[PDB]
Order: structure tokens, then sequence, then C-alpha cells
């Protein structure tokens, strides 16, 4: 449900 | 950026002396998130006040609900005191039974 | 009817006072249902609506791990932003992220979101096509180039059109009898002499859910939006909301004004007066 951001800023 | 808090003080249910209710202080539209909010009874800080989990709006500005159970009387005065980086001194908003 | 699943995430650095505070809250429509707070005794995703108490250990462990992975991403992102904006260190900064999905009548994806703000200003946002990014300034164009070369957007599109909408549908199932209910507003008009010349008419709307509502004052069938003082919708604390809209009119003319209320729980809008 929650999802991670893949690439770095 | 800095946005000063909007502040509303009010009860959960229509107030009636002798009837338990909840006193709410709703702060919104502010940024950064550090903010200090107290609920006062006759000028004195009330103790068991809780708050909602930090959240924010479409414009990224924050909002929180501080609240405590209580039983209003015709004479006891209630208020919300807020300090924020944008305020040069605490802002005190009295609880108006008709607002 | 439309519904949404949204997460609001905030990371705030506190130089010299520890690692950044990291908080995540999730909502289905206007009902909060989970939270993760890095400053809790035992940081983990926890239910904040009674109907989530139905999810088992495996749901909470996975959610908690996604939160902790995202927490480190924010520690890195606060440092990177400070470099991109060439800011002095020692400053306390804020990174925010909002992501989620709105679905339509067929409870299929209608709008997917994944966007960010730095120190309260837009930084970068996934566009409605779920493929491109809108960078808010030059620093964000740097981030935009990196994400456009990865194929980063495709990943979010798959989650927004899939897992996001499937979990929202699951949540609506779990809390159905409270999430799909409405509480139509209980409204009334109060009267407040201001001078001996004019009076304040205040239209109140209490105990409603969902939060979206339109309160309007009219005179001779025309909207008085230009004269209205409208406070922001506020939580009563019991899952319901309140709002009021006021107008200052001439004494003895108060019977000319009508308050109009529209809300999902009102098949026909209300029309009231003092």
């Amino acid at each position: 449900s929650y999802v991670n951001t893949n690439m770095g800023l | 950026i800095q946005r000063t808090p909007k502040i509303q003080v009010y009860s959960r249910h229509p107030a009636e002396n002798g009837k338990s209710n909840f006193l709410n202080c709703y702060v919104s539209g502010f940024h950064p998130s550090d903010i200090e909010v107290d609920l006062l009874k006759n000028g004195e800080r009330i103790e068991k006040v809780e708050h909602s989990d930090l959240s924010f709006s479409k414009d990224w500005s924050f909002y929180l609900l501080y609240y405590t159970e209580f039983t209003p009387t015709e004479k006891d005065e209630y208020a919300c005191r807020v300090n924020h980086v944008t305020l040069s001194q605490p802002k005190i908003v009295k609880w108006d039974r008709d607002m | 009817g439309p519904h949404s699943l949204r997460y609001f995430v905030t990371a705030v650095s506190r130089p010299g006072l520890g690692e950044p505070r990291f908080i995540a809250v999730g909502y289905v429509d206007d009902t909060q249902f989970v939270r993760f707070d890095s400053d809790a005794d035992n940081p983990r995703f926890e239910p904040r609506a009674p109907w989530m108490e139905q999810e088992g250990p495996e749901y909470w462990e996975e959610q908690t791990q996604r939160a902790k992975s995202d927490e480190q991403w924010f520690r890195v992102s606060l440092r990177t932003a400070q470099r991109y904006y060439n800011q002095s260190k020692g400053g306390s900064h804020t990174f925010q992220r909002m992501f989620g999905c709105d679905v339509g009548s067929d409870w299929r994806l209608l709008r997917g979101y994944q966007q960010f703000a730095y120190d309260g200003r837009d930084y970068i946002a996934l566009n409605e096509d779920l493929k491109t990014w809108t960078a808010a300034d030059t620093a964000a164009l740097i981030t935009r180039r990196k994400w456009e070369q990865a194929g980063d957007a495709e990943y979010y599109r798959a989650y927004l059109e899939g897992e996001c909408v499937e979990w929202l549908r699951r949540y609506l199932e779990l809390g159905n009898e409270t999430l799909l209910r409405t509480d139509s507003p209980k409204a009334h008009v109060t009267y407040h002499p201001r001078s001996q010349v004019d009076v304040t008419l205040r239209c109140w709307a209490l105990g409603f859910y969902p939060a979206d509502i339109t309160l309007t004052w009219q005179l001779n069938g025309e909207d008085l939006t230009q004269d209205m003082e409208l406070v922001e919708t506020r939580p009563a604390g019991d899952g319901t909301f309140q709002k009021w809209a006021a107008v200052v009119v001439p004494l003895g003319k108060e019977q000319n004004y009508t308050c109009h209320v529209h809300h999902k729980g009102l098949p026909e809008p209300l029309t009231l007066r003092w």
C-alpha cells in the first residue's frame, strides 16, 4: 500500500 | 517558505454547561511544521491535551487538531495559545461560544 | 462514487539534535487509517482507524519496512537538496511527499499522484500521464533528468494503476459500513447585531462527512460569494467536520438572505434563512 521512491533525488 | 498558522478554537458539540464535551484548537496553513499549541483554562495550561498526527494540505501547508475533553460552565474561560516562527509572540485565541 | 487513498509524508532535519523526524500518515477519503512516526518508542506503521485492526502481522511488517526504507531516502534527499540549492549546513529543512490514487465510479484509477515539496514549495511532481515529471525550478530539473533516464515513472504508473487501486478497494471493503456512510450536515443560521446599522448572519454546518461541502449565501437568487467570510472546514474530532459562512447585511433586511448547502449526504441542497 505504502510504496518506496525508487531513484535518488 | 513560511506561512503563519490559521487558528480556530471551538467545541466538538454545541456547548451546554455541565455537559462533558471536547475543546478543540485547530491550527492550519502553516509552515514550517514546528509549532507549539496549548489549551488554557482561565489562563492556565490544561494538562491532558492530545493532538492529531502531523498532516498537510494540497498547498503543502500543515494542519493539526489539539483537543481535550471538558465540561464548560458559564464563567470558565477557555483559549488556545500558539507560537510559531512566524509569530513574534504567542497568539492567544479565546474560545467564543458563537464561532 | 469516487474515493481516494493518500499518504502524506514529512521529513524535518534537526541539525545537532538528531536524525530527521520522519512521519507518514495514510488516508482513505477523509478518514486517517495508518501512521508511522520515527519518534515513537517502537517506530512502526500502526492502525489509526478501527477497521485496520483486521490486517495481520505480515501487512504491518512489510508496511513498516517500506517506511523505514523511505526514511533513509529522505535523509539522503535532505542532504542532496541542500547541495543543489547550495545552502549553508546547520539549517533545519523540510521535505514532503504526497502519493496515492483517486478512483472513479468503476473504482478504477482516475488520477495517480507522486509529488514532492522542499521547504514548503513545489519541487517535482509526477504528471497525470504517470509518465512525465513537472520540475518546479532548476534544482528540480537536475532531479528530473535523473528520473527521466531511469524509466522511473513507469514504476509508479504500475503501482498506481495496480497495487494502489487494489489496496484502496480492499480498504473500502474493510471499513465499508463507516467509510461509505455520509452524515449530512445539521445546519442553522445565527444572528449577530454588529452595530445599530448592520447585522452578521452566520450559516453553520455541523457533524458532516465527508469533508467536501459548499455553503453559499444568496440574495434575490444571486450568489454573494464576494461578501462572504468563509472559515476553513474544521474537524470536530469524532470523524465529522464543521464549517460556517457569514455575511454582514442591513438591519431589518435579514429575511432577504438564504444560505445554501450542498453535500454528498444531501440529495437536494438545503435552503435556509434566519
